[PDB]
């Protein structure tokens, strides 16, 4: 039952929502945490399956491809699906295809924090953003060794070794490091991950911590990453059939690779009681190289309404042949991130002011060398017989094709100032941040460059009155900027998106009883968006809002010593307010109604001493599959089951055999389809046997 | 059967309503009744100038403004346009031209229904989606190509299919043209705008007296839907013609407006019909105050240059073979040298139709990568012949490469061919050009030239969005890559009774183009006494 106070106890402490080491009630926005006993006992395959029972995140937007941890909080995302990941309390700063995607097992704790955070985080997405600490040296020598085989041929390898140099643990290293090799899916793609991440500790003492956080992964096949038609995967074909849930419209030389080497640390320090100084930075060099043929929707989409080879076909047969397109991308990003604060903590009578005084510097410069193939560029697939053929990219022909080669830079300098005031028990978390915010764009094919200078103030002032209870009821009104990529009829850069929230909730984080049942009810509105143009240009303009309300329960409690209940709840009402083409509409992969409920019984006394059965059901709403809302992608109701069985009874303390069945029915579910022609099927039933050696 | 001149008549030229520089007159009633209600009469028209130059109309001209962009971000939206500006002489190197005077407006407005009219095709696509190539869907919805490329095809029945009624050609002979206008000057290029009709507006041609407007705009519901627009309009060819909420913003981005047209420095002052007595039947031709034709007043006839590479790599204008008043062949004006100016003998009181004529069609789509001639077809029967371009299909303004054949083939890298024309429905309409030339044994006559000043616009000068370079090399700095060319047919008496035909191209900025042959039905009768 280690994620029995590690739920509840442990997780309640959280740097994310307020950068400083506060309690969750203590922080005035909805932020969900899992410890690593949490991810130890679930074993996801990336942080999105670990943030499954959370409320206001939909994880499973992409399905079977584990390829972006893309993250629809809240019913928003990054500019153009982008990651709004942060490791370290410093931003996973990734860029087009190029983005940075970090291990559950080798996390300690994610803290996915949700509503407009940049008054300390800079831009960000108006959802919010996930924050996922890297496992950090412990002085306790621990030795752990993991083996996870599972169906699709999943033969996952990993260890963490971790150890104090010296006697008194001035010195504790943590060498953490896996290498799993399954077979996506969808039949051919297969994914491949080798991820290393040496860490080491300097304490001279209980006030510095200078630990230095690097992590090295590559992926020389990072998996399925192609799209679908919402004719075959939610509506049936024109012969009544659907599409298998492992196929793959790629083609037989389907490539896509990842490569990050992050080098950085974690710098603590603590003057005296009134001073302590932190300071994060990571270099992260990250590439990525993929040669992907894509599904544009079958030949009958609107989008392919000509596509003279869907033209060349049969009236009849137009609706079972997908049109589909090829991408050649090549890049190397090289983000760099520095987070330095400093939180003095004093009082002023009878107010205690934990008054944090940052800056924050980040610098990402992101080369790409992509070819894009573009309308009728690859021969359609005959979904009713399809054949797999090895399509070569070299045969980059311009007609139906174009290069993509530009140069995105972005930096960003950021102060913030925040003071959490604390009279009583009314605890006022008023913080403000400025942010000078620069992006570079030089299009290498021809050789424009655009520049544009953004300095966006963003503030969150949020009131908690922590009742001596438990229930602490939390006010906050915080405010976001992202500044858009596209460029206007001008040529210019668009203004940043702002994202405005006025969320109200209740935390209930009792000091007794092992219970972290939270709500909150939102009002969270992403001004400036972009939206068509409302006269004959498909350009994009300003002017654009998109609203979301939502109310959102989350429900962690150790009902006993052996029942663990983490459930979850989540409506969004998300809706364009302001739009040329979707005023009204919902946004496309936002499902209205978001539930999930896990509870894990752990026997201790009896001849099943040991065992860890434990039972979660995630439900996901009926969503929109496109933002015209010409069909909704049906509900689903998937399972997932957990044989864990500690070897302790047999004499390996803290060894456990487990065996986790994702998706237990084995439903065909399409996850999400963010067009008609973008669809992804849901992952199948997964049977993983893991085996955690402390050897 | 002796060739010779029954009537003729002749008429100032005027500069009222307007005109300006369209040197105007009412044609007289026989010779319009000649020029419209009997069109297989051969009358040669004569223009005589303020020097005193005398020149015969011998041999059609051209003159485009295409534009055309690519615009695209493959993660946004695509973005396409194509607005080229046909105007048309019938005069190789002079602007002569006929219009009805019934139209209201200015000379040059009055030309909006008349031949020398700036037929404007536009045609204004794109998408918001993924990797889209929706750039292109203009030109597939514009330009009847069989293919050449790879893209999208969009069929006759859904795209717009401009009328041959709609479109005036100089020596259209159904119409009723009641007035000729002659300018010392070239075919106006006028190059302006970039797009074709917008979709959500009226699409009404604003800038000049637009006329015989024809829009599709496909304007789907569906968010995610490529929507494109086609649009067509006869417009005043001295005034930048563009459709509403489309106009042309002179940026560096978009290659410079302007309504081209290269002075030869002559001031036309008086026009002759020399009516003859050549009926043209369709096969040849057959004889029906008296002149009669020989080879004492000397007029200019046509050029004979040695060699059909004028030489120039651009815009290559060719000089008038005027005749002074002093019976002497000479040229005026004019980029190309080299040229020899022939002159025919008119004189009143004797050459005979030699037995057997040739008549070709030249037909076919000849791909263009530089400056160089080649031979486009040949015809089978001194050098002295009378000459008429019988049009029986309506690309004569498909005729000309870049933006008039389909400014999206220029991507593929190989030899197209493709019949890429302008979506011309029908030949409802009559289209002649009579002409006597000389053809001296070897040297090359110029009949046919097709300058064209061309850019190859970004529309954006921003790095989200990748223009397409069409017909250059790239786009630094995505600025408009003006581009000219001067597409010249030549025909050459090989002394073999076999008038073969050359189609030198003269481009500048342009890596190739396509220029598909008019459709040409010449007809040649050898005549000499
Ligand atoms: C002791 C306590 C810690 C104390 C820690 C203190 C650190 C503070 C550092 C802050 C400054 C910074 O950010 O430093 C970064 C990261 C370095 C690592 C940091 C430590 C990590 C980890 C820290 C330690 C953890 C414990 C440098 C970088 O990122 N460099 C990458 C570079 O791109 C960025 C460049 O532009 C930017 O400005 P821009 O122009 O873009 O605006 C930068 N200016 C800034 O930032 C200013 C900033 O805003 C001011 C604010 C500062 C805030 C500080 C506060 C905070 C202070 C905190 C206290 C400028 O930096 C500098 O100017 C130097 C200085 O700043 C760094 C020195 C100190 C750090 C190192 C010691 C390390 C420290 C000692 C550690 C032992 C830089 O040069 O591109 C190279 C490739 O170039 C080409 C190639 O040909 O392919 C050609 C190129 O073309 C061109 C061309 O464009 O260049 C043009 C052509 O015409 C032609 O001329 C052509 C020519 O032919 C070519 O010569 O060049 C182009 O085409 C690209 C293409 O784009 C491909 O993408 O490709 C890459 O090579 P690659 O990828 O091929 O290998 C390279 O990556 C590699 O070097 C990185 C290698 O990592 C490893 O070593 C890490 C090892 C760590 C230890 C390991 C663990 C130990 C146990």
């Amino acid at each position: 039952s280690a994620w029995g106070p590690a739920a509840t106890i442990a997780a309640r402490q959280s740097a994310t929502g307020t950068k400083t080491d506060t309690p969750i009630q203590k922080v005035p926005q909805s932020i969900s945490v899992v410890t690593a006993e949490e991810m130890a006992l679930h074993q996801p395959k990336s942080v999105k399956e670990a943030l499954s029972y959370t409320p206001g995140v939909s994880v499973g937007t992409r399905g079977a491809s584990n390829t972006y941890d893309h993250l629809i909080i809240r019913g928003f995302a990054a500019e153009g699906q982008s990651q709004n990941n942060y490791l370290n309390g410093l931003k996973l700063q990734g860029n087009f295809y190029n983005d940075a995607v970090i291990d559950p097992y080798m996390l300690e704790r994610a803290e996915i924090m949700r509503g407009p955070v940049s008054v300390l985080y800079g831009k960000s997405s108006p959802g919010g953003l996930l924050n996922m600490v890297s496992k950090r040296p412990t002085t306790e020598p621990l030795k752990e060794v993991q083996f996870k085989a599972g169906t699709d041929s999943l033969f996952q390898t990993g260890f963490d070794f971790s150890d104090s140099l010296d006697d008194d643990g001035v010195y504790s290293y943590r060498l953490t490091g896996l290498a799993r090799s399954a077979n996506a899916q969808q039949k051919g793609s297969e994914e491949q991950r080798y991820a290393i991440a040496p860490a080491f500790t300097w304490r001279p003492d209980d006030k510095t911590n200078f630990t230095f956080l690097s992590y090295f992964q590559n992926e020389p096949e990072t998996g399925y990453y192609g799209w679908l038609p919402k004719e075959g995967t939610v509506e049936p074909l024109p012969n009544g059939k659907r599409l298998p849930t492992d196929f793959n419209e790629g083609a037989k030389n389907n490539t896509y690779s990842r490569n990050e080497k992050m080098v950085g640390y974690s710098f603590d320090h603590e003057f005296n009681d009134t001073f302590t100084v932190r300071q994060n930075l990571r270099f992260a060099e990250n590439k990525t190289s993929q040669n992907s043929v894509y599904g544009y929707g079958v030949c009958s989409d609107p989008a392919n309404a000509y596509s003279k080879q869907c033209a060349a076909l049969a009236p009849a047969d137009k609706g079972h042949y997908l049109a589909r397109k090829y991408v050649v991308d090549d890049e190397k990003l090289q983000n760099f991130s520095v987070d330095t604060q400093l939180q003095s903590k004093f009082a002023t009578g009878d107010i205690d002011h934990t008054l944090l005084t940052g800056v924050d510097f980040m610098r990402m410069r992101n080369d790409i060398n992509a070819w894009f193939g573009y309308d009728d560029s690859v021969p359609l697939l005959n979904l009713y017989n399809p054949v797999n053929t090895d399509f070569d990219f070299n045969a980059k022909d311009p007609a139906n094709s174009g290069p993509y080669r530009i140069l995105n830079k972005q930096k960003q300098t950021g102060v913030y100032v925040q003071d959490q005031a604390q009279w009583d028990k009314v605890l006022v978390t008023l913080g403000g941040r400025y942010d000078w915010a620069d992006q570079e764009s030089l299009n290498r094919v021809a050789g424009t460059t655009d520049k544009r200078d953004d300095k966006q103030f963003t503030w969150r002032g949020g009131v908690n009155y922590l009742f001596d209870n438990g229930v602490t009821p939390y006010f906050s009104y915080s405010e976001s900027f992202e500044p858009s990529s596209q460029v206007g009829k001008d040529g210019n850069i668009f203004a940043p998106s702002k994202g405005k929230q006025y969320e109200v909730g209740v935390k209930y984080v009792p000091e007794d009883r092992p219970i972290v049942v939270t709500g909150a009810v939102y009002n969270l509105t992403k001004t400036n968006n972009l939206m068509a143009d409302p006269e004959g240009s498909f350009f994009s303009v300003e002017g654009g809002e998109i609203r979301a309300r939502g109310v959102e329960i989350e429900a962690k409690a150790a009902l006993s010593a052996s029942v663990n209940v983490v459930g979850s709840y989540t409506y969004t009402d998300a809706e364009y307010t302001t739009d040329t083409t979707y005023k009204g509409n919902t946004p496309a992969q936002v499902p209205k109604h978001m539930a999930s409920l896990w509870a894990d019984y752990t026997f201790f006394d009896g001849p099943l001493s040991g065992l860890t059965l434990g039972t979660g059901g995630r439900y996901t709403g009926s969503s929109y599959g496109d933002p015209a809302n010409s069909f909704k992608v049906g509900s689903y109701t998937v399972v997932d089951a957990l044989v864990r069985y500690d070897l302790a009874r047999v004499g390996m303390a803290g060894s456990n055999v487990a065996l986790h069945v994702n998706n237990l029915f084995d439903r065909e579910y399409v996850a999400s389809c963010f067009n008609t022609y973008g669809c992804f099927w849901g992952a199948e039933r997964q049977v993983v046997a893991t085996a955690t050696f402390r050897f | 059967s002796h060739v010779i001149i029954t009537e003729t008549h002749s008429t100032g030229l005027r500069l009222d309503q307007g005109a300006g520089d369209y040197y105007w007159s009412e044609m007289p009633s026989r010779v319009t009744q000649l020029h419209n209600n009997d069109p297989n009469r051969v009358v040669l028209t004569e223009i005589e100038f303020s020097d005193g130059s005398r020149h015969m109309l011998s041999g059609m001209s051209m003159g485009v403004g295409a534009k055309a962009y690519g615009i695209i971000n493959p993660q946004i939206m695509s973005q396409g346009g194509l607005k080229t500006q046909i105007t048309a002489s019938a005069d190789l190197s002079l602007d002569v031209g006929y219009f009805n005077t019934g139209t209201s407006g200015t000379i040059p407005q009055k030309l909006r229904d008349g031949t020398g009219c700036q037929h404007m095709f536009g045609a204004f696509s794109g998408r918001r989606g993924f990797a889209s190539s929706a750039m292109y869907l203009g030109g597939a919805a514009l330009y009847k190509s069989a293919w050449s490329g790879s893209g999208y095809v969009v069929a006759d029945a859904g795209t717009l299919t401009i009328p041959s009624d709609y479109v005036r050609h100089p020596g259209a002979r159904n119409f009723g043209f009641n007035a000729i206008y002659v300018r010392g000057r070239s075919c106006n290029r006028v190059l302006y705008g970039m797009e074709g009709p917008n979709y959500t507006t009226g699409g009404a041609v604003q800038g000049a007296s637009s006329s015989g407007a024809l829009n599709f705009t496909y304007n789907p519901s569906n968010p995610e839907s490529p929507k494109y627009s086609v649009g067509f309009a006869r417009a005043d060819p001295t005034n930048y013609a563009y459709w509403e909420s489309m106009g042309d913003p002179n940026d560096s981005a978009n290659g410079p407006i302007g309504i081209y047209s290269e002075h030869l420095g002559i001031y036309p002052s008086k026009i002759t019909w020399y009516v003859t007595n050549l009926v043209y039947n369709g096969s040849g031709y057959n004889i029906d105050s008296w002149k009669f034709i020989n080879f004492f007043r000397d007029v200019g006839c046509n050029l004979s240059k040695d060699s059909p590479s004028t030489g120039i790599s651009g815009i290559a204008t060719f000089g008038l073979p005027t005749t002074e008043s002093n019976n002497a062949p000479s040229i005026k004006g004019g980029n190309v040298g080299g040229l020899h100016a022939n002159v025919v003998s008119i004189y009143n009181f004797p050459l005979r139709l030699l037995g057997g004529s040739g008549s070709t069609i030249l037909s076919g789509n000849i791909v263009f990568q530089g400056n160089g001639s080649v031979h486009v077809g040949t015809v089978g029967l001194n050098g002295a012949i009378v000459c008429t371009m019988e049009f029986i299909d309506d690309t004569w303004l498909s005729a000309g490469g870049i933006g008039c054949f389909n400014p999206t083939e220029m991507l593929s890298q190989g030899a197209e061919y493709g019949d890429s024309r302008f979506r011309i429905g029908g030949n409802t309409i009559n289209k002649k050009l009579h002409q006597i030339l000389s053809l001296p044994a070897g040297e090359y006559v110029p009949f046919f030239t097709i300058k064209g000043t061309v850019v190859n616009a970004c529309k954006l000068q921003a790095a989200a969005y990748n223009p397409t370079p069409y017909w250059v090399s790239g786009l630094p700095g995505s600025v408009g890559q003006t581009g000219y060319y001067t597409l010249t047919y030549y025909m050459r008496n090989d002394g073999n009774n076999n008038i073969s035909i050359w189609l030198d191209s003269s481009m500048s900025n342009i890596i190739g183009m396509k220029a598909c042959l008019p459709n040409i039905k010449l007809i040649i009768q050898r005549l000499t006494h």
